[PDB]
């Protein structure tokens, strides 16, 4: 033929069949032992998610949400993702004492449901009403963005203490139980309005620590609705929403490390 | 610890780099020694 | 074009002096007119040689920039700029990826260009050396007056004059001469002075006395002649053009390189476009379809391989430089290993090029002297009183002297003023009797008759050094038979005795044997003149026989020859044991050529020519079956009337071939004949008459000390110490480097698979990219470099000089067996070890292997800063990318770790590491430096930006260890099978 005879062509096939078969069987074996060394409830390493990311619902083309108020299908793209998220926080999804629980309607302290063990059933998560998100189809004019803190197993988000000076200096400082979120731009051509649990501009600490998908399915993380009823129009406004805390840090590279990058433009 | 389990989300990449560079250097020296056993 | 120049020349030495003048419109006495000479100048053109048109270095460099790998790397470099252009227009990408990768790849092509350019070097100044043989000026007779003119202004027809010490300015017809002798070594390779006279003495113009040639010099006397040829039209000017004009051609090693380039280029374009369409079918945007292709290019092309080859060659050439063997062309480092036939000059190559005493006949006994340079033999006789009598004649009846200031150099190597035979005798006595000058001071010469054409003897009368005599001793030497007709007694073991027919017959026997050995034989005799008949003041007349020259005492015979170099016989046998055919090709006479052939082992004992059979059986040569003769001796005059097909039959039908009295073109023809049969041929030589053959040879080797400038220009290799044993070393080195290149190539190729497979699974699996493009270049250009080179220092696995020369048609540098092992077996194991570490990194950070399938879409989505892992955690864009790049880093390090084992297995093709050992210090160096480089690239701060290399955790380093070990075991088991059964299965499938 090309290389060899039929007899040789066969033997080279019988070899590579057994050979690659063995190699596949060995590869799988090493994957088995790897998995055997891992927990079902907690990942081996967590230093790469460490400082929590802050992500929002409006799917930004490039950290930007520009549209026209005087146009219907101009914002119907951002309403798709906005709906996708909030559709999960339905009351019909949170039914019965299992696996949900009614928690303080005001920001409270942490809740420990034991260890990362299966020695108990599904760890009961705090309910969250999308109805706590006042004012927010969504904002056809002047968007109503929804913030979110990235989930990390066993992470206890710790707010800053009012020992020294603060950006939003001491205003509504629920020091003991709220992780604040203050959006900014100089360039003050807007109108910041925050909505959340208990009416505070933060995340209620009663939703922590997260026990993971395996030990807490259907779990709901707290949301923080932000509305920009800015009196300006037809210009790119670089708005940055920042979260503050002891376990919260940022990076010049990762522009989502505990903060937002939104470029709103109501070009109408 | 409990709420004070910050060490869980931390890794000493600084020491690791110091050690890694020490090792790389020493392996580089060892190599020179064996090569220079005759030039 | 040069087929005309490969033919024997035609001449006009047969014409009379007068007749020759009519042909050139010339005067025998007055010479040409100033006007007629200038007319002929413009007519024929200058008496000069024009160098052939060369290829500029520009075109030579750029021709390498387009050879398979460079072509693919160019397509990659441009395709980078393509994707970059498409980006800069569509979505403003502030990155530098495609732009920088395009710059890097273009640089890789340029630098790789320098390496191949360095390897494909051609240092040739043939025509320049020939031009150096034309004198600046010549002496001509114009308008009846002699004047010096620019030799280029010399034309056919003018009257030229030459004298001892000057170069022949052009081909001349001798019309007048006085004691003129010439050095025709340019045409023959033999430096013994040849007389020139107006008389025609041979039909063959290269043998007649009435022609003098350009490229030769007058050694003594004076001559006048008419110019018959000028410039390019001279006999050796044509040889110049032939030699300088010959097409170089591709070396065996070069052909091998191009061959695997085709193979690897083939699989590259195959998988390249095979997966380019396979991606579009899967619905991949052309934006991405090209990015994957660039990666495929980089994965398939072994970027550092061609440069490795060059370095391995260079390092092999450095070792040979250290044995006095200079390599002018890097590729010639290997040709000697692939050589199946050596065509060797005799004089100054196989031989020392110096008349040396070989045997002596005295006391009715043949004695043998030591002919070797360094005198590696033993003594023959010292005791016999006869010896001292013969020794005295050899010293006394000798007019040769050592040049001043030689006392530093060895006797046999020092320059001597005199003819070759007298120098030989001088050096013979000086060696075994001490200072000859002393013997010539103790015995003052009073009268002598120098060797005469008519007398055929030379005699001398000396004052006997003996005090009790202080009388007159007569000594003489000459033609053995002439000396015999002048002898009455023979000095036997001390005492004289009558010359009976018995001893006279033993003389003839001794004389015939020595002459049969191709040796020049001389007779020696002396006579103690009677005291009473010769007073202490008796005057001797040299002009008229004033003393007896008959009834003298015969002392002995001495024989001499230009002997082989000490190492030559043994080197010839060694070449022949390695299955190399050795042919002699010489301008010298057949009797001498044949005798040295037997001396060095070109013709082995018992082997006969058709002429030998005929003489032994006493029958006509036509009655001899030529197939009964394995040896042959072909004279150039017969070679001339043979067609190439008939020359091919001679080459095919004889194992032991001697081509004697060959011209320079004839040497070229014999070389081409050998090549025509498909053989790789080496030429060894030292003269300008070897230049065409040396050029045409696959490899020409010139002698460094004895070699002429031309020969060393025409060669690929120079033996700087004239050590012929270096050929044996050269062939051995050549074979070793050929095997080691295979090892180094397999090693380099093996790591291609773990660079290809990640890109494929990236498409078919939709997982995060396991390894990057930059990461690949860190391997092929970084870590693999020193290890791959180090394989050039591997010792032989068996006695390579015991095997036959490779068949260049069947035995390739890269075959299917190499690809099967490198690509199908070992590289495949490396790929898995890479993937394993990849799955380990991701799974330990929260992305278990199961959830990875079909996630790249969301993984690469720059706007999704919340991807969910297996544990329910959310990752930003840059966070998961850090893990991904950490995966690139550990996959990279996995390659290094699996290359550890590969380096050790590529060490040997057959033998076990437990047999060959670990005595390669460069290889061990490679292991340490490779690992140092990898660690540095991972842990050095800032490398995460320039190369996207991230620090690895200690446990990460050990992921591929079990795969590294399986490689070592697998290959060790496999080679154990090879050795345990030379049959073929494992052998014919995987044996590189
Ligand atoms: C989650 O809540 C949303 C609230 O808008 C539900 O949307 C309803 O969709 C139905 C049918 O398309 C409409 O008739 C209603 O007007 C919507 N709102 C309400 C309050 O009922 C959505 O269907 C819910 N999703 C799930 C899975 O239950
Ligand atoms: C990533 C995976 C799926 C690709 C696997 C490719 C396999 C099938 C390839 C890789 C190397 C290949 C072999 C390389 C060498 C030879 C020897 C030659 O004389 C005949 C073909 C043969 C035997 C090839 C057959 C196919 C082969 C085994
Ligand atoms: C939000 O909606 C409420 C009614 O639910 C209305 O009273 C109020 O004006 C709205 N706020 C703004 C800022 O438009
Ligand atoms: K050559
Ligand atoms: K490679
Ligand atoms: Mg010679
Ligand atoms: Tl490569």
């Amino acid at each position: 033929f090309l290389g060899r005879t039929g007899s040789s062509w066969f033997k080279i096939f019988l070899f590579y069949l057994i050979f690659y078969g063995c190699l596949a069987g060995i590869f799988i074996g090493t994957i088995q032992v790897l998995l055997l060394t891992l927990s079902d409830f907690e990942p081996k390493y967590q230093d790469r998610v460490a400082p929590p990311g802050l992500s929002h619902a409006p799917y930004a083309i490039k950290t930007e949400i520009s549209f026209s108020i005087s146009n219907p299908k101009s914002y119907e793209s951002f309403v798709k993702s906005m709906h996708k998220l909030m559709d999960l926080y339905n009351e019909s999804s949170q039914a019965g004492n299992s696996p949900f629980e009614d928690c303080s309607d005001t920001p409270a302290d942490y809740i420990k449901r034991g260890d990362l063990d299966d020695s108990q059933g599904q760890k009961k998560a705090c309910r969250f009403s999308r109805m706590w998100l006042k004012n927010c189809g969504y904002a056809e004019g002047k968007p109503c963005v929804v913030a979110k803190l990235n989930r990390i197993i066993g992470f206890y988000p710790k707010p800053l203490k009012n020992t020294t000076d603060l950006p939003e200096e001491l205003q509504a400082n629920y020091n003991q139980y709220v992780l604040p979120l203050r959006c900014a731009a100089r360039e003050k051509i807007g109108s910041i309005e925050y909505f959340g649990l208990g009416g505070y501009a933060g995340f209620p600490l009663q939703y922590y620590p997260y026990y993971g998908k395996r030990l807490q399915k259907k779990y709901l993380q707290p949301l923080l609705a932000i509305q920009f009823t800015n009196l300006t129009q037809n210009m790119e406004l670089r708005i940055e929403c920042k979260v503050y805390g002891e376990n919260i840090d940022y990076s010049e590279k990762d522009r989502f490390r505990g903060r937002f990058e939104v470029k709103i433009e109501v070009k109408s | 610890e409990g709420p004070d389990n910050d060490e869980r989300f931390t890794y000493d990449y600084y020491r690791l780099r110091v050690v890694g560079l020490i090792v790389a250097a020493v392996l580089c020296v060892i190599g020179i020694i064996i090569l220079l056993a005759g030039k | 074009l040069d087929e005309l120049k490969k033919e024997v020349s035609m001449d006009d030495h047969k014409l009379s002096l007068d007749e020759l003048h009519n042909k050139y419109g010339t005067d025998l006495t007055r010479g040409l007119t100033n006007a007629r000479a200038k007319e002929i100048l413009a007519r024929d053109g200058p008496n000069s040689l024009t160098p052939p048109p060369t290829t500029p270095e520009w075109i030579k460099f750029c021709r390498q920039l387009f050879g398979g790998f460079s072509i693919l790397l160019w397509i990659g470099a441009i395709l980078c700029f393509l994707a970059y252009g498409i980006q800069a227009a569509t979505e403003d990408e502030p990155a530098n990826d495609n732009l920088y990768l395009g710059v890097v790849l273009s640089t890789v092509v340029i630098v790789t260009g320098c390496f191949s350019y360095y390897q494909e070097a051609k240092s040739s100044r043939i025509m320049d050396s020939f031009k150096n043989m034309v004198p600046q000026q010549a002496l001509v007779i114009r308008d009846g007056e002699k004047s010096t003119i620019n030799a280029e202004f010399v034309v056919a027809g003018d009257l030229v004059e030459v004298k001892g010490g000057d170069r022949i300015p052009a081909d001349l017809r001798i019309i007048s001469a006085h004691g003129c002798k010439v050095d025709n070594s340019s045409l023959t390779g033999e430096s013994e002075p040849q007389t020139r006279s107006p008389e025609f003495s041979s039909e063959n113009p290269l043998e007649t006395r009435n022609i003098a040639f350009f490229s030769t010099n007058c050694v003594e006397g004076t001559a006048r002649g008419v110019v018959v040829y000028t410039g390019d039209r001279t006999v050796m000017g044509r040889i110049a053009t032939l030699a300088s004009g010959l097409e170089v051609g591709r070396t065996p090693i070069a052909i091998e390189i191009e061959h695997f380039i085709h193979i690897i280029t083939g699989v590259a374009v195959f998988l390249g476009v095979s997966f380019f369409i396979l991606s579009l079918i899967l619905g991949y945007s052309w934006l991405e379809a090209v990015i994957f292709l660039i990666g495929i290019i980089v994965a398939n092309v072994p970027e550092g391989l061609l440069a490795t080859v060059t370095v391995c060659l260079t390092l092999t050439a450095k070792r040979m430089a250290r044995k006095n063997c200079l390599v002018k062309n890097l590729e010639a480092v290997e040709t000697l290993g692939s050589t199946s036939t050596i065509c060797s000059d005799k004089t100054g190559t196989l031989t020392q090029n110096r008349m040396t005493v070989a045997h002596m006949w005295f006391d009715n006994q043949i004695h043998e002297a030591d002919t070797t340079e360094n005198q590696s033999g033993a003594a023959f006789d010292k005791t016999s009183a006869t010896w001292s009598a013969l020794s005295r004649i050899a010293a006394l009846c000798n007019r040769a002297v050592f040049q001043a200031g030689q006392d530093n150099v060895p006797i046999l190597k020092r320059s001597v003023a005199g003819d070759a035979s007298e120098s030989a005798l001088l050096k013979c006595i000086e060696l075994c009797c001490g200072s000859v000058q002393g013997m010539r001071d103790r015995n003052p010469k009073i009268v002598e008759i120098p060797f005469n054409s008519t007398n055929k003897y030379q005699l001398s009368i000396h004052e006997n050094e003996k005090s009790s005599e202080s009388r007159y001793l007569l000594v003489m030497k000459g033609a053995p038979e002439r000396i015999l007709d002048r002898c009455s007694t023979i000095l036997l073991n001390g005492a004289e005795e009558p010359l009976k027919e018995d001893m006279k017959e033993a003389f003839q026997n001794a004389y015939l044997e020595l002459g049969g050995l191709g040796e020049r034989v001389l007779g020696f005799c002396h006579f103690a003149l009677p005291e009473d008949k010769y007073n202490e003041g008796y005057p001797f007349d040299a002009d008229e026989p004033n003393f007896p020259t008959t009834d003298l005492c015969f002392v002995g015979l001495m024989a001499m020859i230009d002997p082989p170099r000490a190492a030559v016989p043994d080197a010839v046998g060694k070449c022949r044991s390695a299955g190399i055919k050795v042919i002699m090709v010489t301008g010298d006479h057949p009797i001498t050529a044949k005798a040295i052939a037997k001396g060095v082992g070109i013709i082995s004992e018992g082997n006969e020519t058709i002429e030998d059979i005929a003489a032994r059986l006493n029958i006509p040569i036509g009655q001899v079956n030529p197939r009964d003769a394995k040896a042959c001796v072909v004279h150039g005059s017969d070679l001339k009337d043979l067609s190439t097909e008939v020359l091919d039959d001679i080459l095919h039908y004889h194992t032991e071939i001697v081509f004697a009295r060959t011209s320079p073109q004839q040497k070229l023809i014999i070389v081409e004949g050998c090549q025509r049969q498909g053989a790789i041929v080496a030429v060894t030589g030292d003269g300008v008459n070897d230049s065409p053959a040396l050029k045409k040879a696959d490899i020409g080797v010139a002698m460094g000390i004895s070699g002429s400038d031309v020969s060393k220009q025409a060669a690929d290799m120079i033996l700087l110490d004239d050590n012929f044993a270096s050929i044996v070393t050269g062939v051995e080195e050549g074979r070793l480097i050929f095997d080691n290149l295979k090892k180094s190539i397999a090693y380099t190729l093996t790591s291609n698979i773990p660079e290809i497979t990640p890109f494929l699974v990236f498409i078919i699996g939709n997982v995060p990219l396991p390894l990057g493009t930059v990461t690949i270049l860190c391997i092929d250009l970084g870590t693999d470099m020193v290890p791959a080179i180090s394989l050039a220092y591997e010792q032989a696995e068996s006695d390579i000089m015991k095997r036959q020369p490779r068949n260049p048609k069947t035995d390739k540098l890269v075959n299917e067996r190499l690809i099967s092992m490198a690509y199908g077996q070992i590289g495949m194991i490396q790929a898995l070890g890479g993937f394993f570490s990849y799955f380990v990194i991701l799974a330990e950070n929260g992305f278990l292997p199961m959830d990875l399938i079909g996630k790249r879409v969301r993984w690469d989505d720059r706007w999704i800063s919340d991807v969910e892992d297996s544990f329910g955690q959310q990752w930003t864009y840059e966070q998961r990318k850090i893990v991904e790049f950490t995966c690139h880093t550990s996959f990279f390090i996995s390659i290094v770790v699996v290359q550890w084992a590969d380096l050790i297995i590529c060490k040997t093709r057959r033998n076990s590491i437990f047999q060959q050992g670990m005595k390669n210090k460069i290889l061990i160096f490679g292991l340490f430096e490779e690992t140092a480089l990898a660690a540095f690239l991972s842990y050095c701060p800032g490398t995460d930006v320039a190369l996207r290399m991230y620090p690895l955790k200690p446990s990460w380093w050990f992921c591929a260890f079990p795969y590294s070990l399986i490689i070592f075991l697998y290959d060790e088991m496999r080679r154990f099978i090879i050795r345990r059964s030379p049959g073929g299965w494992v052998e014919q499938e995987t044996y590189y």
